[PDB]
């Protein structure tokens, strides 16, 4: 068999590949970013004060 | 007592509504002598603690009596005097118990909606820091609004929609941008 | 499910850049933080309260995020001397 | 018939005639506090701009 089955065209073959690469280009770069965002998170958290920070609002708060 | 303080309480919601329908009141002004605004705003603190129970039907009377004073020209001047705003801070407040939730915010957010419209441009500076220091809830909510107890949730949230709009404009927040 | 998401990922986006900037330079943006909390008070409120099926664990995890936001902005502030 | 048929004590119908009248105070309590803010804010706010007041932040904010 042959000659189209489900298939694309060539001029959408080459504009479905380069919204995919764009796609996956924004997907990758909000990942990096949000991973970069945890890391910083993380990194000026993990010196004092992990569970106190909550804590203190828990207790000054209605819970 | 728990049943005492709660009467006594909305008593003096009747005293004062009263005495305005007779721009001031001796009411109100009696209740500054006594240093009762004064120990009044401290309570405010650690509200959360407090909020068909007792404490809560308790809280209602007690946010709904600072509501009015908010609304006579002369209770800005009193009330603004006992620094309610870093009384709310310290306590960090900000399908029927998501309901009484938005109860005490709409509560909180009359008192100092009413407060800032109240004396004039003196108070506009502390409305924007409210806004700007705890940016973001607010626009969530009003975003929401744009059986029985899905209604009534609702209704708080136009409520509570519409109080944050009334400090806005109130407070000239769009100039500032 | 999936607008709802939608929208706590732009508070969350605001609130971090604003969370960040007061606790950077040190007690020179302070004065400011405590005016956004108070101004905006009761919002924040209804968040730190929330926290305490694919896309409800991503709407739940915007809240934890949203809400520890906050969090951290109230501690470096100091809003809580204020009362 | 009678000597009891899902009734009570006169000690438990007292307190029970004082709860209610209590909870039935309380509510009209609220109910009258409600309706007089109400009647504020509707006098508060028929003076003038009563939809620009929404629609400069509908403008402003994401609709």
């Amino acid at each position: 068999s042959g000659t189209g089955l489900g298939e694309v065209d060539v001029d959408t073959y080459l504009s479905n590949l380069q919204t995919k690469t764009t796609l996956s280009m924004i997907a990758d770069g909000l990942e990096r970013s949000a991973r970069d965002f945890d890391a910083f998170l993380e990194e000026n958290v993990t010196l004092e004060w992990e569970a106190q920070r909550k804590r203190i609002y828990q207790h000054f708060g209605i819970k | 007592d728990t049943t005492c303080q709660t009467a006594a309480m909305i008593l003096l919601n009747a005293l004062v509504h009263t005495s305005r329908a007779s721009v001031d009141c001796p009411i109100i002004d009696a209740l500054n002598r006594l240093n009762f605004i004064g120990v009044l705003v401290d309570s405010l603190k650690e509200i959360l603690n407090e909020w068909a129970s007792p404490s809560q039907q308790y809280t209602s009377a007690k946010l709904a009596l600072l509501l009015q004073l908010c609304q006579t020209r002369q209770g800005a001047k009193y009330v603004l005097q006992a620094n309610l705003f870093r009384a709310l801070e310290q306590s960090g407040v900000f399908v029927v118990a998501l309901e009484r939730h938005y109860a005490l915010l709409v509560a909180l957010a009359r008192v100092v909606g009413a407060a800032v419209t109240a004396r004039g441009a003196h108070n506009i500076v502390q409305g924007r820091k409210f806004l700007t220091q705890h940016r973001g809830l607010v626009v969530h909510v009003l975003k929401k609004n744009a059986i029985l107890a899905q209604q009534a949730l609702e209704e708080r949230i136009e409520e509570l929609a519409e109080a944050f709009m009334l400090l806005i404009t109130a407070t000239g927040f769009l100039e500032y941008e």
